[PDB]
């Protein structure tokens, strides 16, 4: 029943739509899944070309109007916003999940029975994962294992040769900021400075911190070799009266006397620092950075004493620099001690035509690196960053979660089979609820199939192989991990190839996709009221 | 334009009846989800009645009155939302015939319905049994009851826990009734991801605001909290404060003064030896420095609601002017000051290892809102019992009891005054019926049996949801706060009584 | 690639659409399937209410724009145009067939493999039918068996009590026109006169032939009891010169002389007949029918001699009446013999206010009956006819094809199972072609499921029962027919309930649905060019 206006897909039409859409979104992102995926090039309404193969990118970069396509998108973004990886997988999982479920809905089974099954299967899936995972020693310094995690979560979006270029640059970065002995890490301390010119293969890893805002003055230090570094944060430029003020000279040159009187507040606080570069290395063996400004006249003073003065720095660099050098983030200049500056070896300002680029090379206690992404154009400079992030938050996750999972869809093909023969002799489920867990089980085979569907070799066939080369080492006992070899068309050992799915991703992918799908299936009416 | 006569009456009744019709398939343990589309953008995938009807603009006046019923009811008890709508309709509908068919005036049908309500309310308290508001186990299996019929059931136990663990936390008896302001003292916080179970009820607060300066304490063991209104920067005069200077070296003089007052301010704060200073307003860079070496971490910009909840789990009473900053305004009774970085987003905690902060985790920003609302229903029926330790036979049992005791009485009343009374009885029966329907079993069959078994054999006998067979409540139990059964019938009969007062409808301001 | 305008769903989108639509049309007609179907009431753009539950009706009565929905409709109409029954079944079969096939297409299998499978299965299905059928003796006079065929193909569109009213009226009709001793029959010889007034339960069976055009003259025979009947076909009214002619009287009364001269050509041929009703029964123991006209003056002549004269008769009644009476279809009156009139007992003209209704009761050699459909309104009078036809062409089919098939989806649940375990140990198929026959097999379960889906009892459950109560009499040997009991929810013996599917229908339903579906699946691009 109703009131004018306001439309509403009801009965099984609403479910028809929901599944319809999901299945759809699924197919549209299947392409950019697996290392053997597809590179789309999408342009906006302004002509901003941008390349991708990261589900998230393609996803938040498009304008979707399908309600179901949103609830699935939002839940997928909420995944790259936590595990930073697997945004693509989750859309397939909620898609394929609804297809597998719609088959038993279509035959009669009340959706509430397929959802019940899902939860049951879900738990059993998350149990199985904790038994499937691979506790890896908190022992970092195993750069070998981590370099396989870098390449794993990189080939998923990289120019191949460039994978080998970024594989280290990412790992070393994560490590460089990570604090050994369990503890933790905050990726924000890995500046990701990016600059045009020279292809994205030329990008580099800086153990220190690279910046833009250089010393903007002629007679400045082109390169301060070996010196102190001052973390400054107080306004080194002209200021005004916080309360309404004005000058009123009655005398011809009284004007002048009042002229310098304004600037003098500067030098007041400005002297407290200039004598510090005397009070330390006042005879040569040096550079101030400052978050705020530095007007002309002042830049002279610093340029006069050969003090490389930088102004307007990225405010989060206070903390990043306070690790690249050690020196305290000096807010005010009053209580300023000469024993609190920081230290950096070569600190040189590479000028790239109008563009300034000051580096903070040679450090003692880095703890905060900078991945300098190079690249001829903007489209590449874009995607290259979106590759590093999706593969850096990827390594740092191997650390947070001291477990890892064999890739090539090993875990999926496993849980899939398990659940099948599980309830057959488990009955630790319910009545007609077996349907739902059966679906969920069959559902999971998305990733393995789609993984090869992209490669080429027939999904149905190659997946069949894994199902064989698998139980082969079961009828002979012993545990053997099996996955889909996306190069040949046979199975293989993920662990041996160097293929890993981050644990926290799988844990937030399954619990996620089910949350959506299972809540979508219980939907029976799509309103559209309330002008 | 105008519509007098039964014309009016009818359209009102049909209107009201239609309102019900929409959410009737949302009352029951197998209740479906009405994914609604709001104008602003996003969606609502909830099955919680009031949360649906809110997202649907209506036209017919009655349909507007009928729609707000779900609101006033969602304000008394947190639960029983969908039920009031369905009842409120069936009442008007069950009157329809004797209203015109049996030509009974609206005054008479009202005189009876108002009468039949009171009697009906008796039968509610009559079948209601009291409960130990303190017995953790009873409260749980009570809260659990009103968690079924919702997406949050796959963690039912886990939910009642976070429910009780929060109702009781912000509670504060007081007597010279029990006051439980779930609203201002149980700020929820939905965080995307993890697992459901990965959610706890932190006894403190959780702000994502970081620290004012880098080299500042990431976590003070037992911090000394200082909460304040006023900002931390050079203030100005609330009059025409205008300075005239021609005295040369005077520029430096005033420009300095600013630093000076920021100093003073830092002093007064630093004085009571604080480690954590949280202000609602800003923090001058200067003030940061003097509070840095002053030995304390600072948090700028925090909502009043956010702040006043801190002042209940730190005791630190909030104070404006600092030259009056007392030492009683301590920061005692406050555990750590963690600052966990949750997926590229720093947070800050204030747990103690009077007001808690329920932190939910699920599988999407979307899925969480399901939980939050579902939870609210739990956390509300918990509060109800806390302020009325009485419960009613669930499974629509109570609803059927009143159906009989009224039906019986009506039949034994004699006078035109009987028909409207009879209808209230016939009406009530719709809830066990909507239940049995949304179950799948045969309504005419199960009801006749439920009703009969009721007529003699106990009154705590309702219908079982996923089953579809009539079961005794006591048996597998599913009592609900007696308060809900109050409102549901109080306002529903009122609604009906209002709309029945209409014999004419007109259009224009 | 392309030229302006002209759209075209391509790749798997085209197949997506095709299956989409089919599945759709399927669901829309599933409702009016089975005796426990749904009575829809559709009204056109003029307000012509009409009730139905016959797929064909609902189907040709709607305006469809989906290309796939047409190719499926047209092939379904082409079925009611040959077997006269099963228009509904065929739309489900091509629907469910595409769903079952799309599942293996969706996994990878090239459609050409699922079509190959279909043909293979098709043959095997048509083989199995010839082994499944039940040769029933050409022996008619087994009105008992035929009355079960009447009710079988009737409850599929009748008011229940009315089934018992029409069950005989149909059978007796088919028989009445059928020529025993193998031979053949042409249903056209069963007039289906329909008249308003008095509900469609009041309809009757006439062993003779009922007509409208009565004797239009006052002093006519209200009821010619026992008499001859003249099959006339020559114009008994005024005529004109086949070549341009005109009169030209020069004399006052020459006019008059020329007046009668025109009419005299009438009486010329009109006398040759009036003396025939003298030359035979010229003393009372009579009625002429005539396909052409009979002007006023002439009607007098016949009314004068008490000769019931009818004019403008349905031209196909020449042959129908030439059996109801025996008399030759007398074209011209010249060579008109008195030994060639026909004979009927009571031939009375029931006048129903302005409406004339002459009956040709009491016959010796009927061979051509008339099913008089009664009915208060037009909507009912409509549907009642569409029920008789769909159930008359249904009995006459049991005769043509001297075989019959147990209903309740017995044959389907059978072929289904057969094919399953067949190829398992047949391999008389092909390689990956097993998919297609597997689908086709599972597909067939449409009818049984849908049959109960309409009744109520859960499809999945009750069908499971048949699968059990079946092999029960297989593990114990002996043949036991099993079907779905649409009243209880258990299985039952179709043959025992009196439930039969006409053989020729099943033979043209399977070969039909496959023809469409299997040709739809091989479609890869939907053009729309050529303004
Ligand atoms: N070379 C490989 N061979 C088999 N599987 C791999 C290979 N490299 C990574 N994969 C698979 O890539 C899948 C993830 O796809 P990807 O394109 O990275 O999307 P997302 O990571 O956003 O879900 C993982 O399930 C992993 O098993
Ligand atoms: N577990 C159940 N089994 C049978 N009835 C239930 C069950 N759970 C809720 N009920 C009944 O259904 C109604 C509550 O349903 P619900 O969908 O929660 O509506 P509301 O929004 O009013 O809570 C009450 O009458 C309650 O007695
Ligand atoms: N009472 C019955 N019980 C089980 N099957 C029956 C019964 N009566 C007829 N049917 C089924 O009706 C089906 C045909 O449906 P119908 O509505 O007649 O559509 P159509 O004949 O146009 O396909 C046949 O397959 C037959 O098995
Ligand atoms: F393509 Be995913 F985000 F790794
Ligand atoms: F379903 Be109700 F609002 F708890
Ligand atoms: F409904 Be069918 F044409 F018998
Ligand atoms: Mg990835
Ligand atoms: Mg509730
Ligand atoms: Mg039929």
């Amino acid at each position: 029943l109703l009131n004018p206006k306001a439309e509403s897909l009801r009965r099984d039409a609403a479910l028809k739509v929901n599944v319809t859409s999901a299945e759809g979104l699924q197919s549209v992102l299947e392409t950019n899944l697996g290392p053997k995926g597809t590179l789309k090039m999408l342009v906006d309404g302004a002509g901003n070309i941008k390349l991708t193969k990261d589900g998230k990118v393609l996803l938040t970069e498009m304008q979707i109007q399908s309600p179901t396509a949103v609830l699935i998108a939002r839940a997928a973004a909420a995944q790259d916003e936590i595990t930073g990886d697997g945004t693509t997988t989750v859309v397939c999982l909620v898609g394929e999940l609804l297809r597998q479920a719609h088959r038993f809905i279509q035959e009669g089974v009340h959706p509430r029975i397929i959802t019940d099954g899902f939860e049951i299967a879900r738990k059993e899936s998350m149990k199985f994962l904790d038994e499937f995972k691979i506790s890896k020693t908190n022992l970092s310094n195993d750069r070998e294992f981590l370099l396989q995690v870098a390449r794993s979560s990189l080939l998923t979006k990289v120019d191949a040769d460039l994978t080998e270029v970024l594989t280290p640059i990412v790992t070393d970065a994560v490590l460089s900021v990570y604090d050994a002995q369990a503890d933790n890490l905050d990726l924000h301390m890995v500046e990701i400075m990016q600059m045009q010119h020279l292809s994205p293969k030329d990008t580099t890893f800086i153990k220190g911190l690279v910046l833009d805002h250089g010393g903007r003055h002629p007679d400045m230090p082109t390169r301060v070799k070996n010196a102190y570094v001052l973390i400054l944060n107080v306004s080194l430029e002209y200021e005004k009266t916080e309360v309404n003020s004005g000058f009123f000279y009655s005398s011809a040159d009284q004007r002048d006397k009042l002229a310098a009187s304004e600037r003098k507040f500067v030098d007041a606080k400005l002297k407290k620092i200039i004598d510090l570069k005397n009070e330390v290395c006042g005879m040569d063996p040096f550079v101030i950075i400052n978050q705020k400004g530095i007007d002309p006249m002042s830049l002279d003073v610093f340029a006069k004493h050969n003090i490389l003065a930088l102004r307007r720095a990225k405010r989060r660099n206070m903390e990043r620099l306070q690790l690249v050098t050690g020196g305290e983030a000096q807010n005010s200049v009053e209580d300023l001690s000469p024993q609190i500056l920081g230290f950096s070896g070569l600190v040189y300002q590479e000028t790239i035509g109008e563009e300034k680029f000051t580096y903070v090379t040679e450090n003692t206690d880095p703890k905060s690196c900078t991945i300098l992404i190079k690249g001829s154009t903007h489209y590449a400079l874009a995607q290259t960053k979106d590759a590093v992030r999706d593969g850096l938050r990827a390594v740092a996750n191997v650390l947070k979660d001291k477990n890892i999972i064999p890739g090539a869809g090993a875990f999926y093909i496993a849980l899939s089979r398990y659940l099948r023969s599980a309830n057959m002799n488990k009955l630790g489920a319910k009545g007609k609820t077996k349907t739902g867990i059966e679906a969920f089980a069959e559902a999971l085979l998305v990733i393995p199939k789609t993984l090869v569907k992209n490669s080429g070799f027939d999904p149905l066939d190659v997946l069949a192989m894994v199902e064989d080369e698998l139980d082969d080492a079961q009828d002979s006992d012993e545990t053997r991990y099996v996955g889909v070899d996306l190069n040949i068309g046979d199975s293989c050992d993920p662990t041996i190839e160097g293929i890993w799915d981050s644990y926290r991703v799988l844990r937030n992918a399954i619990t996620g996709a089910t949350g959506i799908a299972s809540n979508l299936l219980l939907c029976d009416e799509l309103l559209r009221a309330g002008r | 334009e105008r519509t007098t006569g039964r014309q009016a009456q009818i359209s009102n009744i049909t209107a009201a009846k239609a309102v019900a019709d929409v959410i009737r398939t949302c009352l029951g343990p197998k209740a479906m989800l009405k994914m609604l589309l709001d104008p602003m953008g996003g969606l609502v995938l909830t099955n919680d009645g009031h949360a649906i009807l809110r997202e649907i603009d209506v036209a017919h006046p009655a349909a507007k009155s009928m729609l707000e019923l779900s609101r006033t009811q969602d304000e008394e008890v947190g639960d029983g939302t969908t039920t009031v709508i369905i009842l409120a309709g069936e009442i008007l509908a069950q009157c329809a015939p004797y209203l015109i068919e049996k030509n009974i005036h609206p005054v008479i049908i009202i005189q009876a319905l108002k009468k039949a309500l009171t009697d009906a309310l008796e039968v509610i308290k009559q079948v209601s049994k009291p409960v130990d508001v303190e017995n953790d186990a009873a409260m749980k299996k009570l809260i659990q009851a009103s968690i079924g019929t919702k997406y949050v059931i796959h963690w039912s136990e886990k939910m009642c826990e976070l429910a009780l663990d929060a109702v009781k936390t912000v509670r504060k008896d007081l007597g010279q009734n029990f006051e439980i302001d779930i609203k201002r003292y149980v700020r929820v916080e939905k965080i995307p991801g993890g697992d459901v179970l990965d959610s706890r009820v932190l006894k403190g607060v959780l702000l994502n605001k970081d620290v004012v300066h880098p080299k500042m304490s990431r976590h003070i063991e037992n911090p000394r909290v200082v909460l304040l209104d006023c900002p931390l920067e050079y203030k100005k005069g609330e009059s025409q404060t205008n300075i005239e200077i021609e005295k040369e070296e005077d520029w430096n003089r005033i420009l300095q003064i600013e630093e000076e007052q920021v100093q003073l301010m830092c002093e007064q704060i630093l004085a009571v030896r604080p480690t954590l200073v949280i202000t609602e307003k800003g923090v001058s860079d200067l003030a940061q420095h003097y509070l840095l070496k002053g030995g304390c971490s600072v948090l700028r910009r925090v909502k009043k609601s956010d702040n006043n909840r801190i002042a209940r789990v730190t005791g630190a009473t909030i104070v404006n002017r600092v030259e009056d900053l007392k030492e009683s305004d301590v920061g005692t009774n406050c555990g750590l000051f963690k600052v966990e970085m949750i997926g590229d987003e720093y947070f800050s905690f204030l747990d103690n290892c009077k007001a808690c902060t329920i932190m939910l985790r699920g599988g999407s920003k979307d899925i969480l809102n399901e939980i939050d609302r579902n939870l609210q229903d739990a956390m509300a029926v918990a509060r109800n019992v806390m302020l009325s330790p009485s419960l009613s036979p669930g499974g629509g049992a109570t609803e059927m009891a009143v159906s009989v005791k009224l039906a019986e009485k009506a039949k034994q009343l004699e006078g035109i005054q009987q028909w409207p009374y009879q209808a209230v009885a016939d009406a009530m029966e719709c809830i066990p019926r909507t239940l049995i329907q949304n179950a799948g079993g045969d309504p005419i069959r199960l009801l006749s049996q439920l009703r009969a078994k009721h007529a003699q054999g106990n009154f705590t006998t309702g219908i079982d949801g996923d089953k579809g067979k009539i079961v005794d409540m006591v048996s597998y139990g599913i009592w609900e706060p007696e308060v809900i059964k109050q409102q549901s019938v109080k306002t529903a009969i009122e609604s009906a009584c209002l709309l029945l007062r209409v014999d004419d409808i007109v259009s224009g301001v």
